[PDB]
């Protein structure tokens, strides 16, 4: 019960966190950023996460 | 137009039929309006220029628009169409 | 009767043959294709530039001051002015607002249709901005004088001739004109064969131009948003006007300028309109100078060659023999070529070629004497290569004699 | 400057039959890779002043930062750049850009939340058409091609020899040729001569189809075709293939349509590019075409096509070379007599003289031989050769 409880509290904490943006890469710039194209806006060079 | 464009209707050959029949559509219901009423006429609304190109359809409206002391405005039909939807 | 192949026979195959090496080189290969990724993914970099200046040159910890302090402006027309004075400014699409300017400018200073900037939380007007100059159509400028000159253009006295009379001689003299009362056609339509010369003389009128010369990129005037090439087209006019006796060359006019049809084209055709107007119409064009060419005329709206927005009709028909030969002699003043050379017997011998099949039998003469370890190349390399160049592209010419 | 960006090739191996120096050969070739991939492996790890610069250069610009155009330079610290959306902003240029790149029209990288301007965007290339450089280049050598001898000498002669040896052109006094067009029958060696010559050469080799120069917005045509023809240029010594040229070069003709009416200015994007003005630099231009009476006459006039290179179908001596070139690596058995095939009426094309070996090879493999033998490759090219129905007259002719 407590196993089903917490994955239920989990499922709701994540649902809660913001929706990410999906974008085409162009090209890898600095090894650390990468430049991307939002769907509706222009280009964005954004960094990268760690994993 | 404010720098009122000089071409009087001599410069215009070969078109007195027209010539006559935009100042009297264009300018005689405008300068008189009060005679066309007494006889109950109804002047037309607008006129619309067509011919072969180069025939001098510009020329007579030029022509209009220095002998006429009303307020010419002129635009081009590419001038009437703009991105931003309802620009135009 | 075929037979399908079985597993045995597969293992046979390939294994009873040759297997002493055939695995090592195999795995060797897919090793060394790995090798390959992996060296690729591991500098898989290429750092892209970007503009960074060098280390001494910035060196400054008041940029993030300035950037703290300063704050972006939104560049906004002011449509109309209000009377304390209220004014309304278009942020170009973003939407329409009732500003007021800050305490930093004065009134006087903000005037109907100028374009100032505007703060992005309240929208107050900050400071004024110079009058929009467009990147594109001020890029569309020359500003470099390309090297080949009228000497370089033969066979083309009277259209060359022409083409001064139309765009150089009016600028430079207008007194011969203004005199006996002749107004110099402003716009020329060079039509001919295609490689016949247009663009050498457009290039010619560009070196020796001492105005504003501005070449209209075909490909800007088409853009991908609708009515955004009427806009280029008089943007373009606009900038020529600023100008004193400019030039415009409106190179391969048969991109744009094709005849109207009921969609079709539709946004080329409204953008070949507003030329139209611009060119000839209300709101006389001014010392704006049109050149076009095109080696196919018979495509162009009939509005757009009618004399009285390109003025002047050049044909450019392909050489005669003179000029032939002067182009003969034009092409290989700089080649290494013999003194015995008939330029005469190779101008015979290429019947319907222009210049540019000209200048590439003189590069293929040059390339025969090359072959063979020939640093001068004699009439006999010239002869070879108009043979190639214009013969390669017997018992018809039996019946001629 | 920007320098060509040539392809990388590993060396070529030269005993291609799998003997023990074959082996050597890759052994060594796979010794150096290993070399540079522990020396690069410790280099970082036996790694342990400008961090300071570049920390504080990186805590200014933040993250993420956009990409706009600059529309102009009011200040030497101060611009006007018109974000993606089209909406201009006034923003302040920090120090630490370098103001001689900052010209009206380049792609400027902006503060997120500021907008102030932080760098430049050098490359910006079209995502289409960075991806028609070659990087990798094709295996497909000269010694690949059986016969095609005239025509390789005047295709090196355009596009080869002018970089390596441009001491001949300048003393002649002759620009070499910058524009070859290959055109002739299906399946005779066309795109062939222009892999050898992308393997082979040392500048930038770009590759074209003449169908994804065709987009679908009305101005993206003659755009990518600039951009395709800068990045050339950028790229000083280039070389464009555009392969099926007859997809876009059709002769010019009045169409009632916006896609004919398109694709028309796309192609006098190109003819404009290749030789209008301003001169088109050092990049020089390869077309293929099985059908180039159907080509616009000024795509392929002299000044833009310099050399019309023609490709016929084999003829006896260039079929026995192609035999030769594409039966080396197969183990022939002793009474394979090739003149027999080789022979043929008129009609025979390389497709034909190695879709015929590899015919040969599985007809082999249907016996259970690994050693082809004649009477496979006579049942393989009369199963192969089914290509034209007719195209012959009858009996009239004497
Ligand atoms: N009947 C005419 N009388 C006087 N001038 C004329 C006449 N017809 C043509 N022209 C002259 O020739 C030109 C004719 O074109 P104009 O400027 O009148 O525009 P348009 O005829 O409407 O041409 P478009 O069809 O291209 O709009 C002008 O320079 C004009 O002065
Ligand atoms: N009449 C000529 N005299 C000398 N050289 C010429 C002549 N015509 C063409 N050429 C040579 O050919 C080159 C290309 O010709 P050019 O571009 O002027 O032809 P065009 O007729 O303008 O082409 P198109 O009609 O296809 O636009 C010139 O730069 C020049 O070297
Ligand atoms: N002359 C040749 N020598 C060697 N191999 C050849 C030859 N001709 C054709 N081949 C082989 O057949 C293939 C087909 O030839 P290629 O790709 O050059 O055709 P193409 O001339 O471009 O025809 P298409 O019009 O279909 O594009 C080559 O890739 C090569 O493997
Ligand atoms: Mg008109
Ligand atoms: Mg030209
Ligand atoms: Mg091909």
């Amino acid at each position: 019960l407590n196993a089903k409880v917490r994955l239920l509290r989990e499922e709701l904490q994540l649902l809660q966190e913001q929706g990410s943006y999906v974008g085409e890469v162009v090209r890898a710039m600095d090894k650390k950023k990468v430049l991307v194209k939002v769907h509706p806006e222009g280009k964005f060079v954004v960094d990268v996460d760690k994993n | 137009v404010d720098e009122r464009p000089t071409e009087q209707y001599s410069d215009i050959g070969g078109l007195d039929k027209q010539i006559q029949e935009l100042v009297e559509a264009i300018v005689l219901p405008m300068n008189h309006k009060e005679k066309f009423e007494n006889l109950g006429i109804q002047p037309p609304k607008g006129v619309l220029m067509y011919g072969p190109p180069g025939t001098g359809k510009t020329l007579l409206a030029r022509a209009c628009a220095a002998q006429t002391k009303a307020t010419f405005l002129k635009l081009a039909g590419p001038q009437l169409v703009q991105m931003f939807i309802g620009d135009g | 009767p075929i037979r399908a192949l079985d597993e045995g026979d597969i293992a046979l195959l390939k294994t009873y043959g040759q297997s002493t090496y055939s695995r090592q080189i195999k795995q060797v290969e897919d090793d060394i294709q790995q090798l390959l990724k992996k060296i690729n993914e591991l500098t898989g970099i290429k750092e892209s530039d970007t503009g960074l200046a060098p280390p001494a040159l910035w060196d400054l910890a008041a940029d993030k001051q300035t950037l703290q302090s300063e704050q972006p402006l939104q560049v906004a027309r002011c449509t109309k002015i209000i009377n304390d004075p209220k004014y309304i400014i278009n942020v170009k699409q973003f939407a329409k607002f009732v500003v007021d300017l800050s305490d930093q400018v004065a009134p006087t200073d903000i005037e109907e249709g100028m374009r100032v900037g505007v703060d992005r939380n309240k929208y107050q007007i900050h400071i004024p901005l110079p009058p929009k100059i467009d990147p594109t159509v001020t890029m569309m400028q020359v500003e470099e004088k390309p090297d080949v000159t009228y000497s370089d253009v033969g066979g083309c006295k009277e259209q060359i001739e022409k083409l001064r009379e139309v765009v150089e001689t009016p600028l430079l003299h207008p007194e011969r004109f203004v005199n006996l009362g002749i107004e110099p056609p402003k716009g020329v339509l060079l039509f001919g064969p295609p490689g016949t010369g247009k663009t050498l003389c457009a290039r010619a009128v560009a070196n020796r131009t001492d105005a504003c010369f501005i070449r209209v990129i075909g490909s800007e005037l088409v853009q991908k948003y609708v009515g955004e090439g009427a806009r280029m087209v008089r943007e373009l006019f606009e900038m020529a006007r600023t100008k004193k006796a400019c030039l415009i060359f409106f190179d391969e006019i048969d991109a744009i300028g094709g005849a109207r049809f009921d969609g079709g084209d539709n946004e080329v055709q409204r953008t070949m309109l507003e030329l139209i107007n611009q060119l000839d119409g209300f709101d006389p064009r001014g010392n704006i100078k049109v050149l076009m060419a095109t080696n196919r005329p018979d495509t162009l709206d009939p509005a757009l060659m009618r004399p009285g927005r390109l003025d002047r009709k050049i044909e450019f028909s392909l050489p005669d023999l003179e000029g032939r030969t002067h182009i003969f002699k034009i092409h290989a003043r700089s080649m290494s070529v013999e003194r015995d050379i008939r330029f005469e017997l190779l101008a015979r011998l290429c019947p319907n070629s222009t210049g540019a099949e000209i200048r590439s039998v003189c590069t293929e003469a040059g390339m025969f004497a090359i072959r063979a370890r020939r640093k001068i190349a004699t009439e006999k390399d010239f002869l070879e290569a108009v043979n190639k160049v214009i013969k390669s592209y017997t018992p018809r010419y039996m019946t001629y004699n | 400057t920007k320098g060509p960006d040539a392809a990388s090739k590993l060396p070529l191996v030269t005993p291609h039959t799998q003997c023990r120096l074959k082996l050597l050969k890759l052994e060594r070739i796979k010794d150096y890779l290993l070399m540079e991939e522990e020396f690069i492996r410790n280099q970082e790890q036996m790694k342990p002043k400008q961090e300071e610069e570049r920390s504080k250069v990186d805590d200014l610009r933040g993250t993420p930062m956009s990409v706009g155009t600059l529309e102009e330079i009011i200040d030497d610290n101060h611009a006007i750049v018109s974000t993606s959306v089209g909406s201009e902003h006034y923003v302040s240029i920090l120090s630490f850009v370098d103001k001689d790149l900052l010209e009206p029209g380049c792609s400027v990288l902006l503060n997120h939340k500021v907008h102030a301007v932080i760098g430049v965007l050098m490359d910006d290339t079209d995502p289409l058409v960075t991806v028609m450089k070659v990087e990798k280049a094709p295996q497909e050598t000269y010694a690949d091609i059986g016969g095609l001898d005239n025509q390789i000498q005047e295709i090196k002669e355009s596009v080869e020899l002018p970089l390596t040896h441009p001491e001949y052109y300048e003393e002649m006094g002759i620009k070499p040729p910058k524009g070859v067009i290959l055109y002739g029958p299906p399946g005779t060696g066309k795109t062939l001569l222009a892999k050898a010559v992308a393997n082979q050469t040392s500048a930038t080799f770009l590759r074209v189809v003449g169908s994804e120069l065709i987009q679908k917005y009305l101005g993206d045509g003659p755009k990518l075709v600039r951009e395709l023809f800068r990045v050339a240029e950028e790229h000083a010594p280039s070389i464009v293939f555009i392969d099926e040229i007859d997809a876009i070069g059709t002769k010019r003709y009045d169409s009632n349509s916006g896609g004919e009416r398109e694709i028309q200015r796309t192609m006098l994007e190109l003819l404009n590019q290749l030789d209008g003005f301003d001169s088109r630099g050092d990049v020089k231009v390869i077309m293929a075409t099985n059908r180039i009476e159907t080509l616009d006459p000024a795509l392929i006039r002299p000044g833009r096509i310099d050399r019309k290179i023609e490709f016929p179908l084999p003829d006896e001596k260039t079929k026995k070379r192609i035999f030769q070139i594409h039966t080396s690596r197969m183990t022939l058995a002793d009474d394979v007599t090739l003149d027999d095939l080789i022979m043929a009426k008129d009609d025979l094309s390389g497709a034909d003289i190695k879709a015929i070996c590899t015919e040969a090879g599985l007809m082999a493999l249907r016996e259970r031989r690994m050693k082809v033998t004649n009477e496979d490759f006579k049942k393989s090219k009369e199963n192969v050769l089914y290509k034209k129905q007719e195209g012959t007259p009858e009996g009239l002719y004497l």
